[PDB]
């Protein structure tokens, strides 16, 4: 039986990030644009979009 | 001693529904559940480690849980893990829980707050254990065979297992800004805060004391507590700090080990002889497996899950 | 066999003995995060958070 | 192939290499949350456990039980066993006696 | 079935039972049990707590 | 409401073999968009495979 490893997301904001390839089995990585995350105390990442 | 959990703290994650059908951030969020034990013992994983008091001291009565970047404690009692029926808690250490549950289609965990308010989080999980052997009995009998199996043990020795821990991010917070009249104050008390206010010249940096910007309202200033002294966890519901990440290593309790179970033996069926034929009466109490084969050159196979009284010719 | 910037000290005996965490928590955690790939990480952990 | 027996394979239990094909695919996160959604075909080994079907212990001909560690088939009646012998003179008895 | 009960003034339980075949099915094409953290938004109906 | 996984497609000579992996009862239906359609509808419960 297999097991899926999913690391925590890296929300880089007021900037941009680029995906980097790695030699891992069935590796999958993507970068998304326009996220406005929220947390319990509020929403960080001042930049609106 | 060693006391690994001295540099580890509970955290607040996101829960699907907190026992009522609504979504809110609860300090008893459930991570993955492991059920790789033959006898049917689960390992639920909290987000608030239990069995250790606030002051990092071992204790059998208090549990830790996070609350607004401030660690509190709750009594070990009232910790209820449940399914369609109600479960029994076997072991306990750190984040992990051991339990035995009746079959059901979900499970939830809950324990009282400081103000005696239940905090819960339920996850969808299809639980349906099956005892090792060829009979689907429910509870062990007082006469039967001994069949090897595997189960989780209560010892917390070296296990060679892993948890990745990483430094917590800067938690957003806006209750600290108190706009009085054309100015704001920043609340302190042990939290070195970050700020970024785009009014006038540069207003960025860190601090550990109250300030005034005196220029704008609360619309631009925001506070991010930057506690950097305790590893938290690597959870998908909480962001990261830096691109290469940091990572860490922590052992889990309750390794897997070999034990033996007791299984009942079904009654002997009644045989009726014939001309190169046997009529066989079967009287089961619970689903048993019945199979036969002819030991010639070309056998004649069969296997079945007998449930009620039947009559078979072989 | 562990490394601290330019120290290269045996993992069994870190230079922060005793009370590595109590004296400086952040330094101790950032020291641990640089030795995750080393084969002797767990021995260093056994000595980093152990003092009476 | 994903979803069936052998979706992930390793050359030996302690070998470092691994070939995994489970069609892991990511999706865009829902607005205003931090969760990293994903979808993945369930494990093939768990599927094989539930629908392997029969065995060789209850299927072998000539009525011989199959055991494991090491793999062997015991008490399995077929064929003839030639025997070659060489006896000394002490076993026999003289015809006069 | 379902029953309703509450303690009396003398701390005695007063209860009553009525036969009722309850088996709900959520709106949509899947018979799930608990809402997930990633999915669609399908309209439904419910009772509200307001007393207007 | 949740969204089920995409079924595994295996192409053939004017055929499609679908492998279905549901976590809970889902509804599966298809139709041929010609002049005389080939209606079908079913409630899938366990892991099955279909040729359409
Ligand atoms: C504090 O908050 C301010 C909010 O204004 C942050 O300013 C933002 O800084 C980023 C980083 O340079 C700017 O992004 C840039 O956008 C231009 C296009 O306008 C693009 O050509 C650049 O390549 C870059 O992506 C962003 O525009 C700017 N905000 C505004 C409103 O202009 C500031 O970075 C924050 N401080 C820290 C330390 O993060
Ligand atoms: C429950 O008991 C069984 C049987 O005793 C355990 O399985 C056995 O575990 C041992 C662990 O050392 C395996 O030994 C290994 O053998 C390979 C062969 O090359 C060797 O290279 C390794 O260094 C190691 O010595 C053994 O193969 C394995 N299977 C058997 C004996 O059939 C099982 O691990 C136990 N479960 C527990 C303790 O949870």
């Amino acid at each position: 039986e297999y097991k899926t490893v999913v690391p925590s997301p890296y929300v880089k904001c007021c900037g941009a990030s680029e995906c980097s390839t790695k030699e891992k089995p069935d590796y999958q990585c993507k970068v998304y644009t326009g996220v406005y995350p929220f947390m319990w105390g509020g929403a960080y990442c001042f930049c609106d979009s | 001693h060693f006391n690994v959990y001295k540099a580890t703290r509970p955290y607040i994650a996101y829960c699907a529904d907190c026992g009522a059908g609504h979504s809110c951030h609860s300090p008893v969020a459930i991570e993955a559940v492991r059920s790789e034990a033959t006898d049917g013992m689960l390992k639920i994983q909290f987000s608030a480690q239990i069995g250790i008091d606030k002051s990092d001291n071992h204790d059998y009565t208090k549990i830790r849980y996070a609350d607004g970047h401030a660690i509190e404690n709750a009594v070990r009692s009232s910790l209820k893990v449940a399914t369609s029926g109600d479960c029994f808690v076997h072991g306990t250490m750190g984040h992990f829980i051991l339990a035995k549950c009746p079959p059901g289609e979900f499970l939830q965990v809950s324990i009282q707050d400081t103000r005696n308010a239940v905090r819960a989080c339920r996850i969808q999980y299809h639980h349906d254990p099956q005892p090792v052997g060829r009979e689907k009995f429910t509870i062990r009998p007082h006469y039967g065979k001994e069949i090897p199996c595997t189960t989780y043990q209560q010892t917390t020795a070296k296990t060679v297992e892993e948890i990745d821990m990483h430094m917590p991010p800067d938690t957003p917070d806006r209750t600290l800004l108190s706009q009085q009249s054309g100015n704001v104050k920043i609340t302190v008390g042990g939290k070195k805060v970050k700020y970024n206010c785009t009014c006038g010249t540069g207003n960025v940096g860190t601090t550990n004391s109250d300030m005034t910007i005196n220029t704008c309202l609360i619309e631009q200033c925001h506070v991010s507590v930057t506690d950097h002294k305790k590893w938290q966890f690597n959870s998908p519901f909480v962001p990261r700090a830096d691109e290469p990440a940091r990572k860490g290593k922590v052992h889990i309790p309750f390794p897997l080990d070999n034990i033996t179970c007791r299984v009942p033996m079904a009654r002997e069926p009644t045989v009726i002889h014939g001309k190169r034929e046997v009529t066989l009466h079967l009287h089961p109490d619970h689903p048993t497996l019945f199979s036969y084969r002819t030991l010639g050159e070309d056998p004649q196979y069969h296997e079945e899950w007998v449930t009620a009284a039947v009559e078979r010719t072989i | 066999m562990c490394v601290l910037a330019n120290a290269t000290f045996p993992c069994f005996q870190p230079p922060c003995v005793p009370c590595c965490y109590e004296n400086n928590a952040e330094a101790t955690l950032r020291m641990l995060e640089d030795n995750v790939d080393r084969p002797g990480y767990y021995d260093l952990l056994q000595a980093a958070l152990t003092c009476r | 192939q994903p979803g069936r027996f052998g979706d992930i394979q390793s050359r030996t239990v302690e070998s470092n290499d691994l070939y995994a094909n489970t069609a892991l695919k990511l999706a865009r996160p829902s607005p205003g949350m931090v969760h990293v959604p994903y979808t993945q075909t369930p494990s093939g080994f768990k599927y094989w456990l539930k629908e392997k079907g029969t065995a060789l212990n209850t299927k072998a001909p000539f009525g011989c039980q199959i055991k494991t560690n090491p793999v062997r088939a015991m008490n399995c009646a077929v064929g003839n066993i030639p025997v070659s012998m060489n006896l000394p003179d002490s076993a026999f008895t003289r015809i006069v006696e």
